RNA sequence: UGCGAAAGCAGUUGAAGACAAGUGCUUGUCGUUCGUUAAAAUGGCCU
């Protein structure tokens, strides 16, 4: 059953998120309403909904703290110069509007991600909010304090970024910011070492890049429930305006500094606006919001598109958001008509 | 810089001081973030929580020179909005109470102490308390007739205090001073914000009347003259804020202060008038005219004197026929309708002027029959119908030069339903050598309306600054330790 | 539909066990029903195909017995949050229904087989198939003391079965649809209801005859009965709860519900009831407040009227108030700023509320209140003209002239010079009339204040004059 | 923390004759149009219905003026002699006009070509033609026969009723609003006669004696009527048969009255009175018929009218003068693809459980002096105080705020002769007024204390000091004169 | 017929009597950070951080021990110097609702900030000779005290390692360090 | 500082010790004591 068929939305579904440990799906869009649904597959009811007056939702993510599992938040942002955090533990809603000297580099909060950072002075893990800004800037803030921790600048027009984790020891890990501009040059920063650059490389082929996304390990889409569950990501995907997706195997791609992709996918002909991986990384879901029914599922490591699905009668619509379930093997596709359709992969 | 603190990981510095602005310095990029216009100067900063998600500040309100007014403020880190703010009562005592020292600043001001000034000022205040004849630490507090809320005038603002919850309802500025616009530093600390010296409620509780003095800055032609402003405020019982309806600038003439305010009985215009008296010997009557939708000066008694005295008290009969005006040693009875002196056609056994031994401090009309007059020496009861003094008591060994003029009305209050009187007497505890020490003791005596018998006699271990009658059978008193007690049935 | 698949109160009704689907896996939760904390602990079924078919509480350690569709019957200890033991029937057929009486545990298989297990020895004591009993889905145990001798099963028609003979003693005509509820309300009567049927049949277990038929307004989901068989509660598909008060004691053939209970929120949304509980003078109802959160209420069903609606508070269009904020949205620690707004500013000296002559035009302008003719008269500046005009003016109009001149002098400061000769001539000529008239400050209130401001400004002007004298004399000598 | 307080403008104690809200309402009738007619405009009437046009009677012509454009849209010129009164029905479909030949001609309201009815009411001139307000079938005509006649519109061959008992020249009549049986006639002998039409009607049921010849009668309520004649107007109660009030505010005879209530205004009811001295005045029936506003015109005002309560557009006050003038014063009254992309913004959250509102509302823009005082730029704020076109109250507020912070010397530091002259040029005007004089004295004296040495060098500063000296001497003389007159007032009052 | 009583009054107690310390705040957040414990001159007030209401007030007048220590009429020098979360004397206990109060003259009081007060709270005294304890430090189950004394208006500091003897049922101090002529300390 | 209306009316800041600087001498300073009632480190306020 469709996820939001019980309580319809009044706009395109700009963002979808699954709770890390609960059967909850959060939808957000330009109608300024965050809607949380309990996902049964057969009833799919509405847990709650919150309307933020004057604040459209471009991106909204569930966050669950790695230290305390009772600390649960919803982080929400649109074109505005602020950001909202809803404490899910009357609603407790804080606003992050202060950038501690860097408002010139951050004019909007719409493109953000939430990650885990180990401070390594006390080996304590806290969440960080990474905001894309102008002039290649990414501003990284504490998720509770809202203080400006650090900032990483790449050259050229920054188009996307993502978070990778690398385990160092027992109970220790490092966080890497992977940022890509429109040319194809990719920077990798070590957030533990004051945000200094680990490495820089170039996307082979590489023009008009819109999306970058790691997969096969702990991602921002699928986080860890404890520090020992943190794994590195096997796959990296880069998606371009032309409809091309270059797919890199990280185990061989970290060495070259001009790596070769395992595959280059041209099944879609419009701009790649959604890249997602399964929690195991066996499926890469690539999608475009420019035309109708532009969603493809790619089997890895064979790098081959599935043939029987999707179908000429599949009601995908103009796919604006994609979410994978952490455990259930569900796929939620939110489109421009406000519908979030739900499917189950029977293998998972 | 009065307060310094670090974050836990040490990348940020919290600093605060006389500017009432809290600064967070990024120690990497040397850029700071401000939270300005706090309620007081920052004497303490702390970062709290495992992730530093709280800021705990201690803020002192240095506009009050009499006491150390601390506010404890816990701030949410993300919003920089107050999770909690904790006060006590904020009364402005007439003089500085024991062991209260002004904080250190760059230079010696009225609000602050310099580096050199602190050690001398502690000694000077201590030996002032030991040696000086005058010990006045009295405040004026109001009780709202509707809410039973205690109103403390705090210099240029008013604090509203919920008595039963022991908490604060509101804090509202009432003057046009510099106030919360900026934090005064260096020579700016010598500026004086306008002082609310009187506040009263109409019997209905719909109107609040505030009298204030605006002080000019130094080194000008206009540095000598003082502005006196009388303001009338209203509010609905739903909202908490008061709204300024009427403002009168120099209400008794230019540079003539108002000594006494007395709201009218219910019979006089549904308790929507007041009666203001100045030190030249003049009365004025103000009343709410609905057609003008404002307060209007309705009656005037001209001063017409070269006699200047701050010992002014008023009383008003419950039917509103008579006004008892005590000015210096004289006490007059005035008919309200003519607003002139009372004259009788028979002119037999009816004297409207009373000449007394010393200056009147309080006039209290208990019922229509009994009139208490407190002088600098004696406390007398006069029966108006009889024209005879019932009994007089000697207050001279207690109230000899201790209080300034018109400050015993803070100490004497009266019950209106049952007619009982409360009187409070403060005594300094003396050492075995004979030198009067710091410590004090207070006695509360509850008298009958005729002052014939003492219904109650209580001792309290601390100086009592203000006793007032709660509007149902209770007497609320305020210590100098900011505690509040009740002497009631 | 309903997110809760299966639910059951314990005996004494203090706790509720329910089954809900989380993504693709079922889970079992237990919530206390009395108001006087949430239970976050859940029993997750790891296999996606594995489902709970039936459930039954156990009256040392409280436990719930859960039949599965693989053919296993799990005894789940609620405190340890674990399945202590899993009974198996040996066949992969789903467990249609279960019942317990003391140490015995009886269950019916999907292939119409009977299995008796025992709890303490943890063994399958026996299994058997009885002829003419097929497609069975309800089993209950007829209480004949501590010893168990009779089972009551139902496919669509109810059979009474003696255990040691393994044969059907008595058969009852049930329902056209499969039997959904089968309970033993007392030891001579039992009750049966079916899927999609509003009717309940009460049968005598010895006579085999139908005593009565109880009818609900809608199709019946769940049934509860008090211990004395003096009240029966049913929750129906529409979400209401119907109470049949004293159904056994006796128009006699079919009975209608005595009381009806609904739950309506404040905004008007109907809230369905699943799984009520009834006892002596107490009734407990349950409903889902959020998507999958059970909430309970206790009622005294004897005191309530025949049609009762419970009003519960739900968040519909709630304005998200904050403890730290006020109603306006400002901080509570923040002080209220000083604002004048539209306040009238006044002073204390306002004592309101306390040939060739032009006297003809002046009088006409004063009577008509005519500004243009008054200006035409006031344009004349000859002292003889002014004096004789005011002399010929009536005494009453002089007061009006003084008022108008006071207003013009106050509003226009440059006319204070020329208009003062009119004012002074009025005061000189009409002085005696002004003495005779009373309330002179109230009538001439504008004139008094206009003169007061100018007269009050004098010492500052003199001081500034002296300073400017110093400076001018100094640079003049220099 | 606390939001910063806005700087409060200095408001001095108020002066006499402040702006009344009724004046603020009535002075919005600002745009004026004067149309010259061939003869005196005797009657002005408004259409009771939409679009609320107004009919104007001149010699031998009735003109319908549009309310939207204030231009004439219809013209009735069929009348052989001078036409006197023109009026509309309550529904606004018919227009009745009275002629000097005794004719009453009833036309369609917007069709001057078609004449539905023509009544030979009298041989004497018919000065009044009115339609019954309650009944659409009745036309009341008053002529110089001293007889008023009620006609049915259907059969107009004979008068349905004739009302007599007037000794001279009935030239006004009115209908009481609640009672459709009552008719009031006002005549030049001074008696307002009330007739009950259900009775005989030859004699009035009672009469009300307005001593001067009654020019006009109007009914402002079911109980109260207002009659004007002579210099005054009198408002009477009908049940008590006694006058409640009389206002003689005029020089010459009051010619016309109008009444309008529930129109969008501070004042709920208004009575408009026009006289021969060129004055049209507004009176408030709730406030004891006191005087609120007035207009003066170029000549004797025969007629006046105000647009009705339900105007729902421009509002007019119209006056018709004896000279032939008519004066009107008025109060004025992305593609589909992109939209489906961005459609969600106009939601407001009706179906949602919780609504959270912390959105920041825009405020009024801070002025430059306020910004500089906020940013602690005292010299820049002093420079921004004196700029051409800036209000004198605001130039006072900057000085008072700087004085209050104590920044007089700080703002005055570092000034040369060129930067000192705007302050002194404003102080030249600031000495004269009473509100600013003390502040000007403070600032000028601080200027003299700081910069007294540069006077000996700079010549222009010496000229400014001498000019301000002369102004100060003039103000001292004015203050002394005011103190002398105050002493004279004390002698007279005492 | 008339009875005096002290009902409602507030003055937050500050650790400013020492006047040499940098951190003057005694109020402490609880472990779950839902309650804020603030000393007053007449009581101890617990606030709910989430609801901004005073949940529980431990008034000195209601308890005999608290009135015996703080409200002594002879000496007003008694003031709460430190509040420590949990119970110091009992190890290995959660002690969610218990706090430990250290006064300047060495009294140690164990109180409940939730629920009704115990009629006889756990009360002890630290053996201090001619000293006023200015502060108390906790770290990983180890405790120290910093005490001011006088042997110039400047005072001097002694740092004692503090232990609790379960058998002796008392607090014991060992002289770890000493400093003289301390102007300021953070 | 004391009293007094706001105006005013009377009254007053002494020692000691230590240190610094200049050159035993001179001067200043005081997180010193005792006695009397007695300016200035380019440093300005959030979203």
């Amino acid at each position: 059953k469709d996820a939001n068929a019980s309580h319809p939305s009044h706009s395109a579904i700009q963002s979808l998120s699954f709770h890390p440990s609960k059967p909850l799906l959060l939808t957000g869009g330009y109608d300024k309403t965050l809607r949380i649904y309990h996902i049964d597959g057969k009833t799919n009811h509405l847990v709650t909904s919150l309307h933020l007056v004057g604040s459209p939702i471009q991106t909204c993510t569930f966050y669950t703290s790695l230290s305390n599992q009772n600390q649960q938040n919803i982080f929400t942002a649109g074109r505005r110069r602020y950001m909202h955090s809803w404490d899910l533990s009357t609603a407790k809603i804080e606003k992050f509007s202060r950038l501690y000297g860097h408002e010139s580099t951050q004019r909007s909060f719409e493109n953000f991600k939430v990650a885990h950072l180990q401070n390594s002075q006390t080996n304590s893990v806290h969440g960080i909010v990474l905001l894309q800004g102008n002039n290649g800037w990414i501003n990284i803030l504490h998720s509770t304090s809202g203080l400006w921790l650090m900032g990483c600048k790449i050259e050229g027009v920054i188009t996307d970024f993502c978070i990778d984790y690398q385990p160092i020891s027992r109970g220790k890990f490092r966080t890497i910011l992977i940022a890509v501009n429109a040319y194809g040059e990719v920077w990798e920063f070590d957030l533990n070492k004051n945000g200094h650059v680990i490495r820089r490389w170039k996307d082979q082929g590489g023009v008009g890049i819109t999306k970058i996304q790691v997969g096969g390990g702990t991602t921002t889409t699928c986080p860890a429930l404890q520090i020992s569950k943190i794994k590195q990501n096997r796959w990296l995907a880069v998606g371009s305006e032309s409809g091309f997706v270059n797919l890199y195997d990280r185990n061989n791609a970290m060495t070259s500094s001009t790596p070769t992709p395992v595959a280059a996918l041209d099944q879609l002909t419009t701009t790649i606006s959604n890249l997602q991986f399964s929690p195991d990384g066996q499926i890469l879901c690539m999608a475009s919001r420019a035309v109708k029914d532009a969603l493809r599922l790619v089997h890895l490591p064979s790098c081959s598109v599935f043939s029987n699905w999707p179908t000429s009668g599949t009601p995908l619509g103009k796919v604006t958001s994609v979410a994978f379930s952490p455990s259930g093997g569900l796929l939620a596709v939110g489109n421009e008509q406000g519908k979030v359709r739900l499917w189950k992969l029977n293998h998972y | 810089v009065l307060s310094l603190s670090f974050s836990h990981d040490g990348s940020y510095l919290l600093s605060g001081g006389w500017e009432k602005v809290m600064s967070l310095w990024q120690l990497e990029t040397n850029s700071q973030q401000f939270l300005p216009r706090l309620n007081g100067i920052i004497i303490d900063c702390q970062v709290l929580g495992p992730q530093g998600n709280y800021y705990s500040l201690i803020l002192q309100m240095t506009e009050n020179n009499s006491n150390s007014d601390y506010q404890f403020l816990l701030l949410n880190a993300s919003d920089l909005t107050s999770k909690l703010s904790i006060n006590g009562p904020l009364p402005v005592f007439n003089s500085t109470i024991k062991h209260i020292q002004q904080p250190i600043s760059a230079m010696n001001t009225k609000n602050s102490n310099s580096i050199t000034s602190l050690n001398h000022s502690k000694k000077k205040q201590s030996r002032k308390l030991i040696k000086s004849r005058r010990q006045d630490f009295t405040t004026n507090v109001e009780i709202n007739p509707i809410n039973k809320n205690l109103y403390f005038p705090h210099i240029s603002a008013v604090q509203i205090f919920d008595f039963y919850k022991n908490e604060q309802v509101n804090y509202q500025y009432l003057t046009s001073g510099v106030n919360n616009s900026m934090g005064k530093v260096r020579f700016e600390l010598n500026l004086q914000d306008p002082i609310i010296t009187d506040l009263k409620f109409t019997k209905d509780g719909q109107w609040m009347i505030t009298y204030e003095i605006e002080y000019p800055p130094n080194d000008l032609l206009s540095s000598k003259d003082l502005t006196h402003i009388l303001k009338f405020w209203t509010k609905n019982d739903n909202e908490t804020n008061w709204n300024l309806k009427t403002k009168v600038i120099n209400p008794h003439g230019i540079s003539v202060p108002i000594t006494k305010i007395l709201p009218s009985p219910r019979s006089v215009n549904n308790s929507q008038g007041c009666l203001t008296a100045d030190n030249n010997g003049g009365l004025k009557f103000w009343s709410f005219d609905s057609h003008e939708s404002n307060w209007c000066l309705k009656k005037i008694s001209l001063p017409n004197f070269n006699h200047f005295s701050n010992s002014v008290s008023l009383a008003w009969s419950q039917d509103g026929s008579l006004i008892f005006h005590g000015f210096d040693d004289k006490l007059q009875i005035l008919d309200f309708d003519t607003f002139k002196k009372f004259e009788s056609l028979e002119n037999t056994k009816t004297v409207s002027e009373f000449t007394l031994d010393s200056e009147i401090q309080t006039v209290k009309l208990i019922n229509d029959t009994n009139l208490i007059v407190a002088t600098r020496t004696t406390l007398n009861a006069i029966n108006l119908l009889r024209g005879q003094v019932i009994n007089s008591f000697d207050l001279y060994p207690f109230v000899n030069g201790v209080y300034k003029n018109g400050h015993m009305d803070r100490l004497i209050t009266c019950d209106e339903r049952t007619g009982n009187i409360a009187l409070v007497i403060n005594q300094q505890l003396t050492d075995l050598d004979g030198v009067p020490t710091i410590n004090y003791k207070s006695r509360i005596i509850i008298f009958d309306s005729d002052l014939s018998t003492k219904l109650g006699n209580f001792t309290h271990h601390e100086y009592i600054s203000w006793i007032g009658w709660n509007y149902d059978t209770d007497f609320i008193f305020l210590d100098i330790e900011s505690t509040l007690g009740v002497v009631g049935t | 539909d309903s997110p809760v698949l299966q639910s059951a109160y314990d005996p004494s009704g203090q706790y509720l066990c329910y089954v809900t689907v989380a993504l693709d896996k079922q889970r079992v939760g237990v919530q206390p029903t009395q108001r006087a904390v949430w239970n976050e602990n859940f029993l997750y079924l790891e296999d996606s195909k594995l489902k709970v078919t039936c459930l039954k509480w156990v009256n040392d350690t409280v436990a719930i017995i859960l039949g599965m569709n693989n053919g296993e019957i799990w005894l789940y200890s609620v405190l340890a949050n674990e399945v202590t033991y899993k009974f198996t029937t040996g066949n992969s057929y789903e467990i249609k229904d279960i019942d317990l009486m003391g140490n015995q545990l009886w269950c019916i298989d999907s292939s119409d087989a009977f299995y008796q297990f025992d709890l303490l020895q943890f063994k399958l004591l026996q299994h058997f198939r009885i002829n003419n009993c097929v497609q069975l889905n309800k089993l209950t145990i007829v209480p004949a003391g501590d010893s168990v001798a009779q089972l009551l099963v139902a496919s669509h028609s109810i059979s009474l079965i003696d255990i040691e003979e393994k044969k059907v003693v008595m058969t009852f005509p049930g329902h056209v649809s499969p039997v959904s509820t089968l309970q033993v309300i007392t030891n001579e009567f039992f009750i049966s209801g079916a899927e999609g049927d509003r009717f309940l049949n009460v049968y005598d277990i010895h006579s085999g005859m139908t005593k009565c038929v109880l009818v609900a307004e809608s199709d019946i989901k769940e049934l509860s009965h008090s211990g004395q068989a003096d009240s029966i509660a049913v929750t129906t598909e529409d979400g209401s709860l119907e109470i049949f008060v004293d159904p056994l004691v006796s128009g006699n053939k079919s009975k209608k519900s005595s009381k009806k209970i609904q739950i309506v929120s404040k905004d008007g949304r109907k809230v369905p009831i699943y799984n009520a509980f009834i006892n002596k003078d107490l009734l407990n109802v349950s409903w889902l407040q959020n998507a999958t959160m059970p909430y309970f209420k206790n009622l005294q069903w004897r005191e309530i009227p025949n049609e009762y609606t419970v009003e519960i508070s739900l968040n519909w269009n709630n304005k998200n108030k904050s403890a730290d904020r006020d109603l306006h949205g400002k901080d509570l620690a923040s002080a209220t700023n000083y604002v004048e707004g539209n306040a009238r500013v006044t002073s204390g000296d306002n004592f309101k509320h306390v040939t060739g002559t032009v006297t003809v035009i002046l009088s006409q302008a004063l009577q008509s209140n005519d500004h243009s003719l008054l200006e035409t008269v006031l344009n004349n500046r000859d002292e003889r003209v002014i004096r004789d005009t005011i002399f010929r003016l009536k005494p009453a109009l002089a007061v009006i002239l003084l008022e108008r001149l006071a207003e013009r002098i106050a509003r226009q400061t440059h006319r204070q010079g020329p208009l003062n000769v009119w004012v002074k001539w009025c005061l000189i000529i009409h002085g005696g009339y002004l003495v005779s008239i009373p309330n002179l400050m109230s009538t001439l209130s504008s004139l008094h204040s206009t003169l007061k401001r100018r007269s009050d400004l004098l010492p500052r002007l003199l001081a500034l004059d002296a300073r400017l004298d110093c400076t001018i004399n100094k640079f003049k000598t220099l | 923390s606390t939001a910063r307080p806005r700087i409060i403008t200095s408001k001095a104690p108020l002066l006499p004759q402040q702006t009344t809200p009724e004046q603020r309402y009535w002075r919005q009738y600002t745009s004026a149009q004067l149309v010259k007619e061939h003869n005196s405009v005797t009657h002005i009437s408004f259409n009771p219905q939409h679009p609320h046009d107004f009919a104007v009677t001149s010699s031998t012509r009735v003109q319908i003026f549009s309310s939207r454009t204030r231009q004439v849209i219809k013209t009735f010129s069929r009348f052989k002699d001078v036409v006197y009164s023109a009026s509309f029905r309550s529904d606004g479909k018919l227009l009745c006009a009275g002629d000097a030949t005794g004719l009453v001609s009833v036309y369609d309201s917007y069709n001057p070509r078609t004449i539905l009815l023509s009544i030979n009411a009298s041989t004497h001139p018919t000065h009044v033609t009115k339609f019954h307000t309650q009944d659409n079938k009745i036309l009341a005509t008053a002529s110089d026969d001293r007889v008023t006649r009620l006609w049915d519109i259907s059969n107009a061959y004979e008068p349905q009723l004739e009302l007599t008992g007037a000794t001279d020249y009935v030239r006004t009549l009115s209908f009481i609003p609640a009672a459709p049986h009552l008719v009031a006639t006002g005549s030049y002998d001074g008696l307002i006669r009330l007739y009950d039409t259900r009775s005989s009607g030859s004699t009035p049921i009672y009469s009300l004696n307005h001593d001067q010849p009654v020019e006009n009668v109007i009914a402002v309520s079911p109980t109260q009527i207002v009659s004007c004649g002579g210099n005054n107007f009198k408002v009477w109660d009908l049940t008590s048969n006694k006058k409640l009030y009389e206002r003689g505010n005029f020089n010459k005879a009051v010619t016309c009255l109008d009444y309008v209530e529930n129109f969008d205004s501070p004042m709920q009811s208004a009575l408009i009175a026009s006289s021969l001295d060129g004055h049209v005045k507004v009176f408030d029936p709730l406030d004891n018929f006191q005087v609120k506003f007035g207009w003066k015109f170029s000549g004797p005002v025969l007629s006046c009218a105000v647009s009705p309560s339900t105007a729902q557009g421009n509002r007019h006050l119209v006056a018709g003068l004896s000279s032939g003038l008519l004066a009107i014063r008025t109060k004025k009254k992305k593609s589909n693809n992109f939209q489906r992309m961005m459609r969600g913004s106009e939601y407001q959250g009706d179906q949602e459980h919780i609504i959270h509102n912390d959105k920041v509302r825009s405020q009024r823009r801070m002025r430059a002096f306020e910004r500089n005082i906020n940013q602690f730029k005292w010299s820049e704020a002093l420079d921004n105080a004196f700029v051409p076109g800036m209000a004198k109250e605001l130039t006072l507020t900057v000085l008072q705020e700087l004085r209050k912070r104590g920044k007089v010397r700080v703002a005055l530091y570092g000034r040369d002769e060129s930067t000192l002259e705007p302050l002194l040029n404003w102080c030249l005007k600031g000495i004269e007024d009473v509100r600013s004089a003390s502040i000007v004295a403070d600032w000028v004296a601080v200027v003299l204390e700081l910069y007294g040495n540069t006077l000996e060098s700079s010549p222009v500063l010496q000229e400014l000091m001498i000019d301000l000296k002369t102004k100060v001497r003039h103000e001292i003389h004015k203050s002394k004169e005011a103190q002398r007159i105050e002493g004279m007032l004390q002698l007279l009052t005492s | 017929q008339y009875k005096l009583s002290v009902v409602s009054g507030g003055k937050p107690a500050l650790n400013n009597l020492s006047s040499v310390t940098g951190n003057k705040n005694i109020a402490r957040l609880s472990q779950d950070q839902r309650n804020y414990i603030i000393p007053f001159n007449n009581q101890i007030k617990v606030y709910s951080v989430e609801t901004r209401q005073c949940v529980k007030t431990l008034k000195f007048a209601n308890n005999s021990l608290l009135s015996g220590i703080f409200l002594q009429e002879e000496e007003n020098n008694e003031s709460i110097v430190k509040i420590l979360l949990g119970d110091i004397t009992v190890p290995q206990q959660e002690d969610a609702h218990l706090i430990t109060v250290f006064t300047n003259n060495g009294h140690v009081i164990v109180l409940n900030y939730k629920g009704k007060l115990v009629e006889s709270p756990k009360h002890f005294k630290i053996s201090l000779a001619d000293e006023k304890l200015a502060n108390v430090f906790h770290s990983e189950g180890n405790y120290r005290i910093l005490t001011t004394f006088k042997d110039n208006s400047l005072q001097s500091y002694r740092l004692y390692a503090l232990t609790f003897d379960d058998a002796k049922k008392q607090f014991e101090v060992a002289h770890q360090a000493e400093w003289h002529n301390v102007i300021l300390s953070n």
